[PDB]
């Protein structure tokens, strides 16, 4: 329970080291996949620079606020968001079995794009159940984008 | 080198000739051959019929954007 | 009074059941439209998982806040 | 803090994919900056070698910057 | 009818044929004629010279995206 609640930075530095060592092992085993390990070290190694924001008061307090935003607000948001995303993803894949929507993975990505403001409400394709598709997408967009995503900003303000 | 049909792609290895094969988006995709363009035939809705609600239209028509769209000739 | 002011979850589970039954009726009548009734009952179903957020304090209070946000703020903005 | 995150994920993406709009730190930094202002280019029409590792990095970057830090900035301005 | 060259466009009146027409974006636009096209003449930068900072490459070359770019023979 102590690791599960405290000493996060030690875990992050350790995980960076593990990715490095796995990369070396894959290097000398004559594999090409070692690059896939290596970048996961590198992208972590820069973010751990925030460890050194302590020792400067303003940035240190800023980093602590980031920590509490991640644990208290974002963790509750992502559970409900994933439930809504998976529900509407399964419905859309069931409805339209062909073309960008023939798998859960592709449909999950295409629905995820709407939340970050680069959706694709085009409806140029010749689907069997167009005009039901539109109702499902409008319902999804209203529920996620307008309601939940602004509610996150309100809760972060209170926190 | 390239990955042939039936082999795992995109984890550091592309598929072979891309006029014949492709790597889908499925998180462990396998190279697959393309499939031909079968034309639309019966089971489609005809001109002046309710398109969109569970029945697409054949080649020579367009299904508009409307609540109850009817296929029509597009000029 | 309590059919709309209160007891939302009973209504939503009931409406899911109605969509399922309409799907069965359309299925045996030889109509492809039974797909359309099916998926709504699916899409509602995964939403009704939020009913079970009670029994956990933080998620329960979060879900109550979502209810109030829908009924107070969004219903004027949409008008 | 934003520039620290931007430079980190930019270096990782450039190292992973050496060609095709991600052959430099300048180009990759600009392409990742475009995500911050809501006009990204998540098409994935290209046939890269390490796709499906590329996607994980982009999703991680988007969640860290767009959802968390910007809304945090709005919260802190509201406090100020 | 359509508007001829020099007349005011877009206030309820399009101009005539597209081969000699473009209604600019100017809030009281006038119908204008397409000018002919000339390739990049002299005063361009040459391959291996700096581009972007007040000088543009000639048509056979291209200027990459960088802080201090140089004209290159693309492809
Ligand atoms: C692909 C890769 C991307 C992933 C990047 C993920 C973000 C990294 C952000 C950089 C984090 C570095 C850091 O600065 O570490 C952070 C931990 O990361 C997190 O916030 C959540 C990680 C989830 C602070 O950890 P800290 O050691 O200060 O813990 C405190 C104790 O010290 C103290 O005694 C108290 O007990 C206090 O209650 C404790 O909390
Ligand atoms: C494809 C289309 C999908 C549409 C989905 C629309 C969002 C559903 C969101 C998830 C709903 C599940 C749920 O859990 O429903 C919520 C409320 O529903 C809504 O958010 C708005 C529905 C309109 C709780 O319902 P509850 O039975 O607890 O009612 C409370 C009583 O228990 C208690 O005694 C008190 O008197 C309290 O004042 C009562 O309210
Ligand atoms: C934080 C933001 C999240 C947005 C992106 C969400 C993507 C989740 C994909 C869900 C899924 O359901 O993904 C399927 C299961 O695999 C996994 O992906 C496991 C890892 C998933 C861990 C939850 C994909 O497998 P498949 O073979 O392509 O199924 C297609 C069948 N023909
Ligand atoms: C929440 C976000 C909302 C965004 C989407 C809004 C779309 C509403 C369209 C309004 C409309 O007014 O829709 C017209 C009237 O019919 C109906 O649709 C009734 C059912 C609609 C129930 C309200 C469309 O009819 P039409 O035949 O196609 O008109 C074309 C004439 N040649
Ligand atoms: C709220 C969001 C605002 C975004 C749009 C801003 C448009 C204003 C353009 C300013 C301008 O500079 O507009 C000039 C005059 O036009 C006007 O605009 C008059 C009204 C100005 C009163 C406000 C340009 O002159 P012009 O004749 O139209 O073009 C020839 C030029 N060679
Ligand atoms: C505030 C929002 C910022 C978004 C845009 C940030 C773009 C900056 C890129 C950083 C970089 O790292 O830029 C590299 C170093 O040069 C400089 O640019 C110095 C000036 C930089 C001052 C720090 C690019 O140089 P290059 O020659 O093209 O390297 C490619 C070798 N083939």
């Amino acid at each position: 329970k102590s690791l599960f609640v405290d000493s996060y930075s030690e875990i992050l530095f350790f995980v960076q080291s593990l990715f490095m060592l796995v990369s070396v092992v894959l290097y000398f085993s004559q594999r090409k996949e070692y690059v896939a390990s290596m970048v996961f070290s590198l992208a972590m190694g820069w973010t751990n620079m925030l460890y050194y924001t302590r020792g400067f008061q303003q940035m240190g307090i800023y980093a602590v606020m980031i920590e509490k935003m991640i644990l208290r607000d974002l963790c509750r948001f992502m559970f409900v968001y994933l439930v809504f995303l998976f529900g509407f993803s399964t419905a859309v894949v069931t409805l339209i079995e062909d073309g960008k929507y023939n798998s859960l993975y592709s449909t999950c990505l295409e629905l995820f794009k709407f939340t970050i403001g680069m959706g694709d409400l085009e409806f140029t394709e010749n689907y069997d159940f167009k005009a039901v598709f539109i109702i499902l997408l409008l319902a999804y967009v209203i529920l996620t984008y307008i309601l939940l995503l602004n509610m996150l900003i309100a809760l972060m303000g209170e926190t | 080198d390239c990955a042939k049909e039936g082999e795992v792609c995109s984890w550091g290895k592309k598929c072979c000739d891309l006029d014949n094969f492709y790597c889908p988006m499925e998180f462990i995709p396998h190279c697959k051959k393309y499939k031909p363009y079968v034309p639309v035939t019966t089971n489609c809705a005809k001109e002046g019929e309710v398109c969109g609600w569970g029945s697409k239209c054949c080649h020579g028509l367009d299904c508009p954007l409307a609540f109850i769209p009817y296929c029509e000739k597009y000029r």
